[PDB]
RNA sequence: AAGAACCUUACCUGGUCUUGACAUCCACGGAAGUUUUCAGAGAUGAGAAUGUGCCUUCGGGAACCGUGAGACAGGUGCUGCAUGGCUGUCGUCAGCUCGUGUUGUGAAAUGUUGGGUUAAGUCCCGCAACGAGCGCAACCCUUAUCCUUUGUUGCCAGCGGUCCGGCCGGGAACUCAAAGGAGACUGCCAGUGAUAAACUGGAGGAAGGUGGGGAUGACGUCAAGUCAUCAUGGCCCUUACGACCAGGGCUACACACGUGCUACAAUGGCGCAUACAAAGAGAAGCGACCUCGCGAGAGCAAGCGGACCUCAUAAAGUGCGUCGUAGUCCGGAUUGGAGUCUGCAACUCGACUCCAUGAAGUCGGAAUCGCUAGUAAUCGUGGAUCAGAAUGCCACGGUGAAUAC
């Protein structure tokens, strides 16, 4: 789904585990309650792509936004029809 | 000695245990006064005594757990009758024609796809 | 209804008085699905009601409601390509619901100030022949009376 | 569209799973998606070789991978060549150490997929439809196989309307959940755009 | 029926069974062990008969037939003119045709 | 005294595994303390089955995680050194820890 | 669309790039990498440090980075009246057909019509039809009863004493958990029925007549929906219909319709006290206890990959007290001030908290919708999406009707 898409989203994730994840000091530590200086809320000049909330989160195989599951990593369809193969050990139709 | 019986309604479970002495009553280290004594479904559990009669001969000791007052009490009820078969079933011909010992097996139903709840469809217009 | 004539479904009596006549009465008054809210209204009620006029309750329940027993009502039958409003016997069972029902709605258009009250008074005036749900009776007995040229 | 899917809703009454790994959340789709990246390298490597299917699991901290073949001569090659260049692929892939087996599958007729593979093959070749379908449900109730039904559809013979004509021959009890049905689809590529085909095998019935 | 599975699985199965049994042998019974086209046909009535005589001259299946004053002849290679309901009557063509067909070939 | 919980997706393969298990232990020592069920967890899904629009239109799937405990409560040695390598796993998951 | 502040996002205004953001190949250069400075809204340009990891009969190499030309790459651009796949709908309605035979010059018919019966083309009988297939039913999941096996992190009936807490020895009973079995089949009785199918009633039984619910959707119809999930014929653009960036919009607002939440109150509002569930989720996570704050929350910090710990006190309900039919101690919209968090960033445009403010609304015309039982109504709880965000969606239990002549 336009893998000009996927392109932009696979790099947010290589800054944003460049970046963040281990700059976390610089946000979470410093602005505390020490006690102040606004030279680390000030010093955010990061690319502004290393913040994980800037990633959408797409399907593995086609790439769409919408109808998501964490779980499996693939939207609903794709999700349905891998199920109905196999491929996902233990899915079956639920009732009850 | 002392006989059971377990009974079950509408997600409640319960545990009933009978004994020959007086008309002493306790449910779940309390009294039926003190549980449900005047409120909603007082006299449930005193149905299955009603008929065979109780006056002051039967010491009654239980248990419940799981639901809501009318189904816990309605568990207790079907423990009763289920446990009262003391006097061998020579009772339990009148306990039928009272309509004691059937399960009552009435669950929720489910709420499914589509619809509001269960069988409430939403709202539909034509035009 | 289209093929299957059905049974009954059979309901427990009054923990007070063990009438599964009273206990529809509380049913059909209860709303939103409030058993007690709906049997401590009745129970208050009819005590006032006892109270009033001596006797007690059952009685006095008995003729509130065979002041109101409706004996025949109007039907349409339209089987001659015309709105026929034909009068029919009305069946015991149905007869009382409707009673009930009538009482009910009578009281639930009072003015007083609690619901237990406004039955009091419904209940108490049915007794005499003067309340809503008796004016309901004579309006549906009359109406057939008009059209018992239909049979 | 309003029939449920052959193989699914008989997925846990008769017929098996086709991956058989156990995950937590954490790697769940990680395991997933790393079966999806083996499965199409393998069927589009062995696309001369006939595969019916690849079965994935992931037993203790590694991956089988077992390839139902017709014809396991050449995709095992000569002893172990071929399939070790695919047992080493494979486990680049996955990112753990990987073995391979071949299960050969008798009767290439009489399974789903490969009759899928055959028919859009010759449709590619422009084979008249009619006649490829026949041929196909004919020579497979020749071997068991009670209850074959085959159906393409779209752009059939280079129209401009598009058209199903199906064929059965036998009993195909589609509602029955304990009839070993086997069902696979496939789909042809021509100049006029694209044919889909499906096959319905059936078995015992238990 | 006597040697195979007649008591396995419910009664009601096997009552089925044998009522469906019946039903093939009162429908086809003595024809089971014939394995092939016959080479003559006998009716006792042509009227009453007249699918089995039709068929019979479909085929060219010689056709002997008993034809009361209310038949039909012309569907049939050899008439005999006689009585076919009454029992006593049927009864002697039957027992003629038997014992002529008693002596085979001898 | 060592604690073995399986867990996998059928419930026909975590009672042949435990059941080996059990025999295993009891076999190469004493008591073998029990294999126990426990709840199994029901993890549902819901999804729509059209590519576009038609929300009633949907299906849903689970996943049966099915978890047993054995608690053998014998330190012998000889059963503690056949305990492992005992896997025969084809998709069921093992924990060791106490 | 299972979740638009940035992103998502395509769309608009500007600032930019042109074998390119994404892929293979050729040649050239360089480990890769990491730390820092200036200009810019940023993309991007200009710099400075630092590192140089494995091969090499060495035109070179493999994972990796820049430079040059090409084949190319790229398109959420058009065509669902070219398609695959998937889906709605008639409709879970009981129908739709075929082989051989027969009838008709033929389109076709028969079978599949008729007498009963059924939820059913379900079954029985008859019959120029004899058989078969897809449908119905059954096999599948769950729920209702019982038995066997194991008994934790689940349970506590009989025993001992206890801080009165299964808490503690202990127990394997019981509830319960999850595997394997039993059971319901018109099976037994009576009556009706052609003496068949079947129907009505009765016993027993937890359950009786396909016990309740779900999955399951025939041949086909609507050139029904989707080229934007994906794939795909044809057509179209290729310093642009491709690619990057900042800001904005998708949240507009004289209006018209659909679906919902909260109400208009005394079967109630408010204050105090207090009892009874089910089903789920949790590691970038759920986050006890304790302290601080009126509050949203903050600080410190256990336990938990979880029948153990957390989310997490269920609310209707029941006891007292007050309100006394008023636009009210109903209703909460709107608005001013002050705050808590998530987030680089809450103006456009987040949620929630405190004080103040207190619109309409007093049960709603024509018309119209849902529902036959644990159903309607009503009361709460959880999950997906998800940093943050539901009155929607999908699930769970509590109370629990009226009426079918
Ligand atoms: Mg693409
Ligand atoms: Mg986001
Ligand atoms: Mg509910
Ligand atoms: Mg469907
Ligand atoms: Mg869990
Ligand atoms: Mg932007
Ligand atoms: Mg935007
Ligand atoms: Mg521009
Ligand atoms: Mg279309
Ligand atoms: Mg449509
Ligand atoms: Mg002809
Ligand atoms: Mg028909
Ligand atoms: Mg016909
Ligand atoms: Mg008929
Ligand atoms: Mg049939
Ligand atoms: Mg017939
Ligand atoms: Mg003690
Ligand atoms: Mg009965
Ligand atoms: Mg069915
Ligand atoms: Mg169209
Ligand atoms: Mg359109
Ligand atoms: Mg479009
Ligand atoms: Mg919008
Ligand atoms: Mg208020
Ligand atoms: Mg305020
Ligand atoms: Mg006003
Ligand atoms: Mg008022
Ligand atoms: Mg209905
Ligand atoms: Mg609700
Ligand atoms: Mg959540
Ligand atoms: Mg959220």
């Amino acid at each position: 789904a336009k893998q000009s898409m996927k392109a932009r989203e696979v790099k947010r994730v290589a800054l944003a585990d460049k970046y963040f994840a281990k700059r976390a000091e610089l946000k979470a530590i410093i602005s505390d309650v020490n006690a102040r200086w606004n030279a680390v809320l000030k010093l955010q000049t990061l690319p502004r792509d290393s913040s994980p909330s800037r990633q959408r989160n797409r399907c593995r195989q086609t790439g769409r936004p919408h109808g998501f599951l964490r779980k499996f990593g693939l939207s609903r369809i794709k999700v349905r029809e891998a199920a109905m193969r196999g491929e996902i050990p233990g899915l079956k139709k639920a009732s009850w | 000695n002392q006989y059971y019986g377990t009974g079950r309604r509408k997600s409640s479970a319960a545990r009933v245990f009978i004994k020959p002495g007086n008309g002493k009553i306790v449910i779940n280290q309390r009294s039926l006064e003190q549980y449900f004594g005047r409120e909603t479904a007082r006299m449930v559990v005193r149905q299955p005594l009603e008929l065979v009669d109780m006056v002051e001969k039967l010491d009654l000791y239980i248990t419940v757990k799981g639901g809501g007052i009318s189904g816990q009490a309605g568990a207790i009820r079907h423990g009763i009758t289920r446990a009262l078969m003391e006097y061998d079933e020579s009772l339990r011909s009148e306990l039928r024609k009272a309509g004691f010992v059937t399960r009552d097996a009435r669950q929720v139903e489910r709420k499914k796809v589509g619809l509001r709840k269960a069988r409430r469809r939403p709202q539909f217009s034509k035009r | 209804p289209r093929r299957r004539v059905i049974g009954q479904r059979k309901i427990l009596p009054d923990p007070k008085f063990g009438s599964e006549l009273l206990a529809k009465f509380v049913n059909i008054l209860m709303v939103d699905g409030k058993k007690s809210t709906a049997e401590s209204i009745v129970y208050s009620a009819l005590e006032t009601l006892a109270q009033r006029s001596g006797k007690s309750e059952l009685e006095a329940f008995e003729v509130a409601l065979e002041n109101v027993r409706p004996t025949v009502e109007v039907k349409s039958r339209r089987v001659g390509g015309s709105t026929y409003q034909v009068p029919v016997e009305v069946r015991p069972v149905r007869r009382n619901a409707l009673a009930m029902r009538w009482i009910v709605e009578a009281a639930r258009k009072r003015g007083d100030k609690s619901m237990a009250l406004r039955l009091a008074n419904e209940l108490s005036d049915a007794a005499e022949n003067k309340g809503t749900a008796v004016k309901k009776r004579e309006d549906v007995h009359r109406m057939a009376e008009a059209n018992k040229a239909f049979a | 569209g309003q029939k449920v899917h052959p193989n699914g809703i008989r997925l846990g009454i008769v017929k098996p799973w086709n991956s058989t790994w156990f995950a937590n959340t954490k790697e769940f789709a990680d395991n997933l998606d790393s079966d999806f990246k083996v499965r199409q390298y393998l069927t589009k490597e062995l696309a001369k070789a006939s595969v019916s299917r690849i079965v994935i699991e992931r037993p203790a901290k590694s991956i089988r991978v077992t390839i139902h073949t017709a014809r396991p001569g050449i995709v095992i090659g000569k002893k172990g060549e071929d399939v070790e260049k695919l047992r080493k692929v494979v486990a680049d892939i996955a990112g753990v150490p990987a073995q391979i087996n071949i299960a050969e599958v008798r009767k290439p007729e009489l399974d789903a997929k490969l009759v899928a593979d055959s028919i859009t093959s010759q449709l590619e070749r422009r084979v008249m439809f009619r006649r490829a379908m026949k041929r196909a449900v004919q020579n497979a109730m020749r071997l068991g196989a009670k209850g074959i039904k085959v159906e393409v559809s779209g752009r059939l013979g280079g129209a401009e309307i598009a058209r199903t004509e199906w064929y059965r021959e036998g009993r195909v009890p589609l509602h029955t959940l304990r009839a070993d049905i086997d069902y696979n689809t496939s789909e042809a590529h021509t100049t006029y755009g694209v044919i889909g085909v499906k096959v319905w095998i059936f078995k015992g019935e238990i | 029926s006597q040697d195979g599975t007649f008591d396995k699985l419910t009664k009601k199965e096997a009552l089925m069974r044998t009522r469906e049994l019946e039903k093939l042998e009162n429908s086809l019974g003595g024809i089971k062990d014939m394995g092939g086209l016959p080479d003559a046909l006998f009716v006792i009535d042509a009227d009453h008969e007249h699918i089995a005589i039709k068929e019979a001259n479909n085929l060219g299946i010689p056709v002997f037939a008993i034809v009361d004053t209310n038949s039909d002849p012309d569907g049939v290679d050899f008439v005999i003119p006689g009585n076919d309901d009454a029992i006593r009557a049927v009864t002697l063509y039957l027992g003629a045709v038997a014992a002529t067909v008693r002596e085979g070939r001898s | 005294r060592i604690r073995i919980r399986l867990k996998a997706f059928d419930h026909r393969l975590i009672d042949q595994a435990t059941a080996e298990i059990v025999e295993t232990a009891k076999r190469t020592g004493a008591q073998v303390r029990g294999p126990i069920p426990l709840p199994t967890r029901k993890e549902r899904f819901t999804v729509l089955i059209s590519p576009h629009v038609n929300k009633d239109a949907r299906d849903q799937y689970e996943i049966r995680t099915h978890l047993r405990l054995v608690d053998i409560v014998e330190p012998t040695e000889k059963t503690v050194d056949a305990l492992m390598r005992l896997d025969l796993a084809a998709g069921v998951d093992v924990q060791i820890s106490l």
